[PDB]
């Protein structure tokens, strides 16, 4: 039972790996 | 009644004063509609209603911004397939839409607030907003528009934070609305009409997940899978810091309508979640379900003796911006897209006379249809609004993504699988509104086939249907930009954080 900042946060995370994720796949390749 | 008060009068008046003043000396993203429809969902099913938004926006932007390197709405349309039958179609569909989601809905909000502000007939309340209407389009409104836009988007909203503390005042603050919401219902649950009987809990009880947006994808009112690629779909019909604070001001509605429409179930259970039919009716004017007071009602019982009525005036003239700016963009589309194709002789006086009777004759159709629009879905505004759209719009999105991505589509193919998706949509228009929809307590009598499914995953199969129509017909017949994109993910990342917060 994971609080709401918890679920909060985690978005926030998964949103911010595929971010990285976006930009590395332009940093490497266009 | 509510305003009697000399003070409500006083500032209604002023504000009314002060607009045809500006409009004579000339010679926006939120309205009223949204005001009282999200808050009306709020109250009714909890808080999934601001579901969409949030979705619309984490759609939308993504939309405006992983399209345009690859696309860069009916122009578009107008210059990939040419001709004017499909110019003409998406017109009509234009005019239409306007009549049922931006007229008639519009018109409805107005006299939901004008009935809980001073107790009028639907039609009596319609009646003054309408030559209220009349006045300010006759002093040259549309002349400022723009002008007198910015400072209503800067009270509308600002007085709709000053109703929000005095809402969530009255409910203990923010952590005490989450535990009086669940635990507040109507005290009249008994129906004098033998038919009704006895009125089960399931629907006057609040819902158990009043405080999720995830609901379930099964028997949910606002099934996450549905609302969003639903959403994702009807938001195709439906600069670029622009689009971020358009995010801004869009991520906002949870916290400024939904929760105190929540808010009104639990200080009004009595009219705002009333079941009982006749009581709806002693209250509203429909026996089907009345949340759509929610908004309204809060505003004229909860804010002071003063403030209301300027809240009440802010809401009435962007409802009237917008009624007549609508109006004058279908009177321009009519005489300038249709009328002139029917008569190229293209008359000096002609385009203008049916223009203002195009203006007469739609005012008469959403008149005419407004006992609909208060009986639409369980009557909630944001539910019919958006149960039209998901009818109508999701072929014309199919249309044109599948020319921005498919260069083998046809103009013809293009166009008749428009006319299948209209014919699709309207199996579920007319059907659900000649037959009506009906709350819990008073199921309508139409077939579980049609609405067993929710509009939204009506939406989804109606463009897929739409689109493989459109498909198999065209082949058939013949042959500082860094600070933008940064200040972007953190608007993202923000809309992404209050999904989670309140998932």
């Amino acid at each position: 039972n994971l609080q709401p900042w918890m679920q909060g946060l985690i978005a926030v995370a998964v949103f911010l790996v595929l971010v990285a994720i976006a930009f590395a796949v332009n940093h490497f390749w266009c | 009644a509510l305003i009697d008060n000399p003070a409500d009068i006083l500032v209604i008046a002023a504000y009314f004063l002060l607009v045809i003043g500006v409009g004579l000396w000339s010679m926006s993203n939120i309205g009223s509609g949204h005001f009282v429809g999200l808050a009306g969902t709020g109250a009714a099913s909890g808080l999934a209603v601001a579901g969409f938004e949030w979705n619309a926006l984490f759609v939308v932007l993504l939309l405006g911004w992983l399209f345009a390197p690859v696309y860069l709405m009916p122009q578009y349309l107008r210059k990939r397939f040419g001709g004017r039958r499909i110019r003409l179609y998406l017109s009509v569909l234009s005019l239409f839409l306007y009549i049922f989601t931006k007229i008639s809905v519009d018109m409805f909000s107005g006299a939901v607030f004008i009935q809980q502000a001073l107790g009028w007939n639907i039609y009596a309340s319609v009646i003054a907003l309408l030559g209220i209407t009349m006045i300010y389009t006759v002093t040259g409104g549309l002349a400022a528009l723009m002008y007198t836009d910015t400072v209503q988007t800067f009270v509308i909203l600002g007085g709709a934070c000053i109703l929000m503390g005095y809402a969530f005042h009255e409910v203990g603050g923010y952590s005490g609305l989450f535990d009086k919401y669940l635990g507040a219902a109507t005290s009249l649950t008994v129906s004098e009409d033998p038919a009704v009987g006895n009125i089960s809990s399931f629907c006057y009880r609040p819902r158990p997940d009043s405080y999720h947006l995830l609901r379930h994808p099964v028997t949910g009112d606002l099934p996450w899978p549905a609302l969003l690629l639903g959403l994702t779909i009807v938001s195709g019909w439906y600069i670029k810091a622009g689009c971020i604070l358009c995010g801004y001001l869009k991520l906002t509605p949870m916290f400024l309508m939904v929760m105190p429409g929540m808010i009104s179930r639990i200080l009004y259970p009595d009219e705002v979640a009333c079941v009982v039919p006749e009581v709806c009716r002693r209250v509203c004017g429909t026996e089907v379900g009345c949340s759509n007071i929610a908004y309204p009602r809060l505003v004229v019982k909860l804010m002071p003796n003063g403030l209301r009525g300027l809240m009440l005036a802010v809401m009435l003239a962007a409802l009237m911006s917008s009624l007549a700016s609508i109006f004058n963009s279908s009177s321009t589309l009519f005489t300038m897209d249709i009328y002139t194709r029917l008569r190229p002789r293209a008359g000096d006086r002609e385009l203008l006379l049916v223009g203002r009777l195009w203006v007469v004759f739609i005012v008469v159709v959403s008149v005419a249809w407004l006992p609909v629009v208060q009986a639409a879905q369980g009557g909630q505004l944001f539910d019919y609004i958006q149960a039209v759209s998901s009818y109508l719009a999701p072929p014309v999105s199919a249309v044109f993504v599948l020319a921005l991505f498919v260069p083998r589509v046809n103009e013809q193919g293009a166009f008749w699988g428009l006319i299948g998706g209209l014919l699709m949509g309207l199996a579920r228009l007319i059907p659900e509104f000649s037959f009506g929809s009906g709350s819990c307590v008073q199921p309508s009598a139409c077939p579980a086939f049609l609405c067993g499914v929710h509009y939204l995953y009506f939406a989804i199969v109606l463009f897929f249907c739409s689109g493989l129509l459109t498909l198999t017909v065209s082949l058939c017949t013949a042959p500082w930009a860094r600070v933008v994109n940064l200040n972007a993910l953190l608007m993202m990342a923000v809309a992404v954080f209050l999904w989670g917060f309140y998932a």
